[PDB]
């Protein structure tokens, strides 16, 4: 931003600092409005930055970690792609006192290698601005959106494979004699109570919300067939 | 309220003689029991507190003790001078005091 | 630039000759500090720490005659440092167990000084606020926690809470996506606490919750009946299977005791059956009795059988239907 | 020295009422509570009741609720006890004695001899 | 202008005042008045042998050197004041690691009566050392304590004491419980002089006396366990001859009684 | 209050022109540094983390001429926040992850002057220690778990440890009750570590910790024996 | 020996039925559900060691 | 200037677990200025690289 005060006329065209400038002048009140729990970095020292040209201009940058809130939607669960935002703006200054804009580089998104996404590819961003009204004023809001789709590669060996292989041990119980009565319901009760476990463990990966995802789906027509696996033999009898 | 009942209603110990007198709390009084002397026609005297300490200008000869519930104070060697009727009280909750136990030869 | 020095002037006539430890109006009439929340969001409801935890902008706003200027035609709003320069109600939340006011990119607190000398002042603020629930009805519940604001050093002759606009102070809870629970309603309350070091005024702020029923449905009734129903092909067996219904029938009361535990797990030690445990231990009922069917079956035979075996066939499936009737007509109604 | 000096000797018909004062020396009288202990003739001790000396604020024994009133004077360092209807049963002797800690009554008064008859 | 009368006792009061030294340094002993409101009674983490407790911990002592005179009788301030005075470094022995809340302010409370007495009251979450002895777990009862005196003072230099009557100086709110698998019986409260290297101190002891409830652990492990043995005594009244169903009965039952076994013990330490 | 006005002149004459960023002796012989540790408890004795939890009262005791008074015969326990206007040893555990002071209701500190200079600094610490735990004989084994206090900024030319008392300095250790461990024994040890910054004064606590088997077997040995 | 030696003797396990007689319906069919389901809980139980 | 501090830092070390557990990694630490650019203050280790 510019700042009039801080204008100087001289040879040097810029005066870098570093962190310890920060508390003298003044710096806008960004915070993010969706983050659960930030923090900035501080070894070995804070990690700010400050520079100040002729003119005015003030760059004021510093290293954030952010765990921004991100409303997942698992209705289709492992398969969910989700676009997960990071709003801010400022807490105290009206839209008539401060005005955010997005510079021509959006975002300088880094290298996605070494990201920990496992479980989602980083597609790709998109950024906004819009005024939010409230009981204190109107502000200028700024949200970044990153889109991310989950991958279900863990999870099929994790959860379908098993749910697969599992229901295969039903059918092999039709191949087996119908006379061996205690070896039918062997395999018929162990490959349905194992299916229980297999659900509700798949089921504990999830959180606790209250409407059947897919794989849920997945897993309870699994159930059935188990389940009619067994109640077939008990009519066979 | 607590009721302090002091078993020896009255101690016959010759001159000389260890002597001991009980102090008994109906519930919980911590270390909060204390001894006082009241000789005929005066105000009690602070002896034992805490139910152990012995009060400033006390003789050594006085030593209190004793679990909740269970107080005693025993005189080593009772002299010409510790005739009287003795007071165990208890400060744990509103004061109440047990009834006199006197000494005699 | 005349505004700039102008305004420069004027906060800096108001903080000389400023004594933070003194409330507005001190020794004279109470202070009326009016209140206003919008909650951003309630992360979780925590039953075995008996906690929620609620993000909110605390707002409250009181007036200082103290602050109050009229040179200039507008609401100064400065920096949240200037918060440590002034007088602000010593407001505490009796319930919370660990709160904290978010810190990034800056403290998120507000100052706004208005020319009569109202003061706005806000904070963002997550508080894990207690909140004991009673579970005897669990999962078929509805909670009532709460959040206890309240002034700490100042009496009702001191300072005055209440609810800036009447009912309309508090905002956001409708969008509040809540995933285990639906907030049903919300009261605002202004009361007067007396302790023993005089009479405080209180604001409380309640939220009944009501249990989603539709996850447990999945997760914990659903196994169970089946549990249960899978325990009936038992009696279709033919008797002289005693490896097979056996093998059955321990199979099945087995799995309720662990599906039993498993589920008692999660929740905290809490010393009474609750709805889910009084259903878990009448389908353990009909399972063990299942097996007792056999062992009677057995018994009569080696130390009529059939008759034994159609009878159950018709019972067991009625008196589990009146089973659930009685029971979701008594917790569901 | 400390030193807790009381009214002395009084005599009474019953049904008329009565007051005792203890006059307290020595130490600051505001800082600890005033007790007020009653001693029949070869009984135990017994608790009427205390008043803090700075704000005036008694606390009773049960059974002598309403039977004393007690009463402080910051000015002149004394502690008054007054009785009202007085009965056959009230003759006594009453002491007043100080809290020094919750630990013990450090100083105790002479004694008020009470005759009703 | 109306505050700068009070304004103007304040400073007068903290004119030459050092806030390093006690009241009565070298002259007298610091009696601390301390009384304990309960707001509410924490959870009991029998696995770490510990508590939690939250508490209004009040404590009043004598400053002369904050004597005043104005048209107020008492001072109600706030915790701004509270650092600029001397006040008791009081600590809990058994503590193990407490907080001192302070949102949206400091909780604490100073009120300066004119005589120079000092209310210095605050909230706290202590969480103490309660040491079990889970010889007859779960129907066990413990007396958890709660000490708590001056860190750096002796007996000699500051000695506590209970506000009222030891009885009546520990209270606890009538709606404060967070227990779930406990019930408190209720209080005791004690004070003795501790020996340590740094000389002798006096302690205030509060002792909590707890007692466990089963409810839990009846229909966790007991009805299980009389269960599984119920099982187990199903195959006698099966014929001899059904071997693999009377050998399923015994190896289920086994296996289960196993893990309830190993279960069991989880809970505690 | 005519020995109070005399206490805070004594007082306020220390902290005149004491310059905190210079030791006691700074640019003369190394000052001794006392110690003498209370162990209040030990909890949290973690094979999987490797490491244990220790409370303690730890203080230290060395000369400083600058504190030195005459006046007044009585030694002066002072508020714990004069300790942020003393110099006090750099001291830190080298095997420390995780340590706090006690914080409520104040810093639990201890500050006391006596005349003749000796400062008595004490505070009650609780640090989860490093401690590398050789499983190999595990449930009936001995592990040895030791605290590394050492001096950071200041070699052996400019400051010295000794366990005041010898073998009396650290108490408490009896009774210690851990639930799992029998602390069968302790020492106390005076080192001299080199780095390539210097040499640095250094003392080890070592206990001894033998484990009690009677827990595991309950829940390890007789269910396999059973089976 | 937290995974491979379980899989080993899981696997060395399974191949004990072949040495069973046929006629043993029962027996050899629990040794080969109860292997596999084995099998089921070691690859769940390999992964939460990972991300 | 001697400057030296003591620190616990939990860098971020990127894993490729295709071969686990029979995995090797080469955990980096990567450290420099915030704020002063190559022109401005420059790194160097104070022995040889190797030592
Ligand atoms: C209730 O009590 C709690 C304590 O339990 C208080 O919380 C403390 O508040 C103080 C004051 O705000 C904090 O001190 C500041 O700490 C800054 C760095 O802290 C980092 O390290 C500490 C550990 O030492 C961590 O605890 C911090 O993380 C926690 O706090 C942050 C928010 O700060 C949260 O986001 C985290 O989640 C954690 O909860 C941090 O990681 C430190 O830089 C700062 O000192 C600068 O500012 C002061 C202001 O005057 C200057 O005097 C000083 O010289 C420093 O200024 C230099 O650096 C700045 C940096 O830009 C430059 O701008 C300047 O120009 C100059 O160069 C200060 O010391 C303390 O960390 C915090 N937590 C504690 C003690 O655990 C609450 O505030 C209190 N009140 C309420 C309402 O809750
Ligand atoms: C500095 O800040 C103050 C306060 O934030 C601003 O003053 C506000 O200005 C707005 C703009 O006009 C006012 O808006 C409307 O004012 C009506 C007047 O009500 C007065 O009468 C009573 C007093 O007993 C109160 O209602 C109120 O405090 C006023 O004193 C209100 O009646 C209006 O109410 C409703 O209007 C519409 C109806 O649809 C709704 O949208 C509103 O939300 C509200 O429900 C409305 O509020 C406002 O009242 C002023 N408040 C005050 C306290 O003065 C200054 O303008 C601002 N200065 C700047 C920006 O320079
Ligand atoms: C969650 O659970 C809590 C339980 O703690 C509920 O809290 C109670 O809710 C009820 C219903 O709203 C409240 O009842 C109210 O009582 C007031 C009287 O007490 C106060 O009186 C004065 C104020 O006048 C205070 O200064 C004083 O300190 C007392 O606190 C009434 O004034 C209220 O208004 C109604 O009064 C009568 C009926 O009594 C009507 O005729 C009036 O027209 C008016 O409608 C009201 O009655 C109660 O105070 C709450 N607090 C408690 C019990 O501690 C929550 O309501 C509940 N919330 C949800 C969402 O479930
Ligand atoms: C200000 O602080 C100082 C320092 O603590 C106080 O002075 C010390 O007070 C302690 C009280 O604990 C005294 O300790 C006793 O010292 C006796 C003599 O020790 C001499 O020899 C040692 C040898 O190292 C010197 O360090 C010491 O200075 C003395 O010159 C010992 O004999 C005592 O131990 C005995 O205790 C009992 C009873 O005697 C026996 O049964 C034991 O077996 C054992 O023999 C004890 O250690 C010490 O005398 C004082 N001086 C010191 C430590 O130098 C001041 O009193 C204090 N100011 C106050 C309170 O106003
Ligand atoms: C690492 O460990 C070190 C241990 O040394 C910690 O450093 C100490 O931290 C404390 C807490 O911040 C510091 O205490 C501060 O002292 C300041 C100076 O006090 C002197 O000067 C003032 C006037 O300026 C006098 O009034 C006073 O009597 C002293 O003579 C105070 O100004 C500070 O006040 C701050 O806190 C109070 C709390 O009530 C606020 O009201 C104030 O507004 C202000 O915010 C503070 O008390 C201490 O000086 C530090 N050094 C030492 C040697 O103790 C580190 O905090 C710790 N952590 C890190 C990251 O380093
Ligand atoms: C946990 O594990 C640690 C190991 O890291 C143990 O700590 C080591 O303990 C040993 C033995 O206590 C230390 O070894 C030496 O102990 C000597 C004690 O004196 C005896 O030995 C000398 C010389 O052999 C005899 O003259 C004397 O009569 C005694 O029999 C110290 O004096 C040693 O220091 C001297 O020697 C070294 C080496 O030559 C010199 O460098 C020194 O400058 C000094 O002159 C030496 O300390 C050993 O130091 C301890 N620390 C280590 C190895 O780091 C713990 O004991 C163990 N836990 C328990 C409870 O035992
Ligand atoms: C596998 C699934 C099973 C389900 C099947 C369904 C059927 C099972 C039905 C299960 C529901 C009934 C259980 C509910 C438990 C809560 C009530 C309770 O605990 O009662 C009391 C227990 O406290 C006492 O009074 C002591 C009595 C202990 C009795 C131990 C059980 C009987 C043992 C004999 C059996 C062996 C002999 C058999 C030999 C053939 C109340 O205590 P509290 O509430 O905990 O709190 C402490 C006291 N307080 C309240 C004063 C504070
Ligand atoms: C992040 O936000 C910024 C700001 O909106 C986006 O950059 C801005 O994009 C608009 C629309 O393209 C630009 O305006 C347009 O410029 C072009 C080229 O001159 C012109 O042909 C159009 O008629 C229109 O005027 C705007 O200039 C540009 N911002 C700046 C500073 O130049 C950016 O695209 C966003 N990032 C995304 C979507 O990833
Ligand atoms: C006669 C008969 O048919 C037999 C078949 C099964 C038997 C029950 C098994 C479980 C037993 C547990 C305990 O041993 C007490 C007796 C107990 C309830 C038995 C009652 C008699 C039964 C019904
Ligand atoms: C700064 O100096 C330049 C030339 O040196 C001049 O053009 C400019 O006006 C000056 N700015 C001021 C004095 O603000
Ligand atoms: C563990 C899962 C048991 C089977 C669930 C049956 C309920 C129906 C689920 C599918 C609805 C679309
Ligand atoms: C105290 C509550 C007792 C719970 C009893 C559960 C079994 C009742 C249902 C039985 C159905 C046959
Ligand atoms: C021991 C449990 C037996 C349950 C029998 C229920 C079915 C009706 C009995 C009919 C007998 C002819
Ligand atoms: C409010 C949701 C209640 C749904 C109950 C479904 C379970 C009924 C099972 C009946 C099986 C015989
Ligand atoms: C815990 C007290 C309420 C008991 C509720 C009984 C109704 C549920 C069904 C029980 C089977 C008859
Ligand atoms: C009623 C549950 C299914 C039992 C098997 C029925 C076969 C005809
Ligand atoms: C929205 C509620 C869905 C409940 C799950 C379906 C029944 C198993
Ligand atoms: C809220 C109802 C959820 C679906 C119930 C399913 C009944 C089998
Ligand atoms: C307290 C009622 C228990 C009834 C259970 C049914 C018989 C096992
Ligand atoms: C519980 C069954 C009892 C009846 C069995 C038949 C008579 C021996
Ligand atoms: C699902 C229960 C079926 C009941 C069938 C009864 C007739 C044999
Ligand atoms: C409180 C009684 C619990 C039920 C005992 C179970 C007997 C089979
Ligand atoms: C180094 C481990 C070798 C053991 C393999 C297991 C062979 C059955």
């Amino acid at each position: 931003w510019y700042d009039r005060r801080l204008k100087f006329n001289s040879t040097i065209k810029v005066l870098r600092l570093n962190s310890n400038m920060v508390g003298k002048i003044w710096i806008p009140d960004t915070f993010f409005r969706n983050s659960k729990k930030a923090d900035a970095h501080w070894i070995t020292t804070p990690n700010r930055m400050l520079r100040i040209w002729n003119d005015g201009r003030v760059l004021y940058t510093l290293r954030l970690t952010i765990d921004a809130e991100c409303q997942l939607q698992l209705h289709n669960f492992p398969m969910d792609e989700h676009s997960c935002p990071l709003e801010f703006s400022s807490y105290g200054y009206p839209r008539e006192e401060i005005v955010y804009q997005w510079k021509r580089s959006s975002v300088e998104v880094g290298d996605t290698r070494s990201w920990r996404l496992y479980q989602f590819s980083f597609v790709g961003l998109r950024n906004t601005t819009e005024v939010v009204k409230t009981t204190s004023g109107d502000y200028v809001v700024m949200s970044v959106y990153f889109d991310l789709s989950r991958r279900m590669g863990y999870f099929t060996i994790q959860t379908y494979i098993p749910c697969t292989l599992i229901v295969v041990l039903s059918w092999v119980s039709f191949w087996i004699n119908k006379d061996a009565v205690p070896a039918r319901t062997s395999l018929g009760i162990t490959t349905v109570l194992t299916m229980t476990t297999l659900s509700t463990i798949a089921r504990k990966s999830l959180p606790k919300v209250s409407y059947v995802t897919a794989m849920d789906l997945f897993v309870s027509v699994c159930f059935i067939f188990v389940f009619s696996a067994l109640v077939e033999y008990g009519t066979l009898h | 309220y607590i009721v302090m009942t002091q078993s020896p209603k009255s101690m016959s110990m010759s001159l000389g003689e260890r002597v001991t007198l009980s102090c008994r709390a109906s519930e919980y009084v911590g270390s909060y029991v204390s001894w006082y002397q009241q000789k005929p026609e005066q105000s009690p005297k602070l002896l034992i507190y805490g139910a152990s300490n012995r009060y400033t200008g006390v003789p050594d000869r006085f030593a209190g003790s004793g679990s909740a519930t269970d107080f005693t104070l025993t005189i080593t060697s009772v002299q010409a001078e510790d005739l009287a009727d003795y007071h165990c009280g208890q400060t744990y909750n509103y004061p109440t005091f047990g009834g006199g136990t006197k000494l005699e030869i | 630039p005349s505004n700039m020095s102008l305004v420069k002037e004027t906060v800096d006539r108001l903080l000389k000759g400023y004594d933070i430890r003194l409330r507005p109006d001190f020794g004279g009439p109470p202070v009326a500090v009016g209140m206003n929340i919008d909650i951003a969001s309630i992360d979780m409801v925590s039953e075995v720490n008996m906690d929620y935890t609620l993000t909110m902008y605390f707002q409250q706003a009181w007036r200082d005659k103290r602050l109050s200027y009229n040179v200039i035609p507008l609401n100064l709003t400065l920096d949240n440092r200037v918060a440590d320069q002034l007088w602000v109600p010593d407001t505490y939340f009796l319930n919370d167990k660990k709160s904290f006011v978010h810190g990034v990119t800056v403290k998120n607190r507000m100052i706004r000084l208005h020319p009569d000398g109202t003061v706005l002042y806000g904070l963002r603020i997550t508080t894990t606020a207690a909140c004991m629930m009673d579970l005897r009805r669990y999962p078929l519940d509805e909670q009532n926690c709460t959040l206890e604001i309240e002034s700490y050093g100042y009496t009702t002759d001191d300072i005055e809470f209440y609810w800036r606009g009447d009912d309309n102070a508090v905002t956001g809870v409708t969008k509040i996506e809540l995933p285990q629970f639906s907030i049903v309603d919300y009261k605002l309350i202004t009361k007067k606490v007396v302790f023993s070091t005089g009479s405080y005024p209180r604001l409380s702020l309640s939220f009944k919750l009501k249990r989603n029923i539709g996850y447990f449905i999945l997760q914990t009734y659903m196994p169970s009946i089946l549990i249960t129903i899978l325990s009936w092909v038992s009696f279709w067996i033919n008797y002289d299977a005693s490896a097979a219904r056996v093998a059955l029938g321990i199979t099945t009361v087995l799995t309720m005791t662990t599906i039993n535990t498993h589920l008692r797990e999660t929740l905290p030690k809490i010393p009474y059956v609750k709805a889910i445990d009084m259903y878990l231990m009448g389908c353990f009922v009909f399972v063990f009795m299942a097996l007792l069917e056999y062992a009677l079956v057995n018994y009569i035979f080696f130390g009529d059988v059939n008759a034994i075996d159609r009878w159950s066939r018709i019972f067991f499936p009625v008196v589990f239907s009146f089973f659930n009737i009685v029971y979701w007509l008594y917790y569901v109604n | 020295e400390i030193q807790l000096q009381q009214s002395g000797p009084e005599l009474v018909k019953p049904g008329t009422s009565v007051k005792v004062s203890c006059k307290a020396s020595g130490y600051s009288f505001t800082d600890y509570n005033m007790y007020w202990v009653k001693q029949s003739h070869g009984k135990s001790l017994e608790w009427i009741g205390y008043i803090d000396p700075y704000n005036a604020d008694t606390t009773y024994n049960r059974e002598f609720k309403g039977k004393a009133t007690l009463t402080v004077d910051k000015s002149s360092s004394t502690a008054f006890m007054h009785l009202n209807s007085l009965t056959s049963e009230d003759s006594a002797v009453y002491y007043c004695a100080r809290k020094r800690n919750n630990f013990y009554f450090d100083y105790w008064g002479q004694g008020t001899p009470l005759t009703v008859s | 202008d109306n505050t700068t009368v009070f304004t103007r006792i304040l400073d007068r009061l903290l004119d030459g005042y050092d806030n390093r030294l006690r009241p009565g340094l070298g002259e007298r002993v610091t009696e601390v008045k301390t009384d304990i409101f309960v707001t509410s009674f924490g959870p009991v983490s029998d696995h770490d042998m510990e508590y939690t407790i939250d508490v209004f911990f009040r404590q009043s002592w004598k400053d002369e050197r904050l004597k005043f005179k104005g048209p107020m009788t008492v001072l109600r301030l706030n915790n701004l004041m509270a650092s600029k005075i001397w006040t008791p470094d009081t600590f809990f022995h058994n503590g193990k690691k407490s907080v001192a809340h302070n949102m949206t302010m400091p909780n604490k409370l100073l009120r300066i009566t004119e005589d120079g007495t000092l209310l210095y009251t605050m909230r706290l979450t202590v969480r103490a050392e309660c040491p079990m002895h889970l010889e007859d777990f779960p129907m066990d009862a413990h007396a958890c304590p709660l000490k708590f005196g001056s860190y750096a003072y002796t007996r000699a230099e500051v000695v506590y004491e209970w506000t009222r009557e030891p009885a009546r100086s520990v209270v606890v709110a009538e709606d404060g419980s967070r227990l779930n698998q406990y019930d408190l019986l209720g209080q005791t409260v004690d004070s003795g002089i501790v020996q340590s290297s740094t000389g002798e101190y006096v302690v205030m002891t509060t002792h909590f006396h707890l007692k466990r409830k089963i409810g839990y652990f009846v229909i966790q492990t007991y009805l299980p366990c009389i269960m599984t043995v119920i099982l187990s005594q199903v195959s006698f009244w099966l014929n001899r001859e059904s071997v693999p169903a009377r050998t399923v009965f015994g190896v289920t039952t086994v296996l289960t009684m196993t893990t309830l076994s190993i279960s069991a013990r989880n809970s505690l330490p």
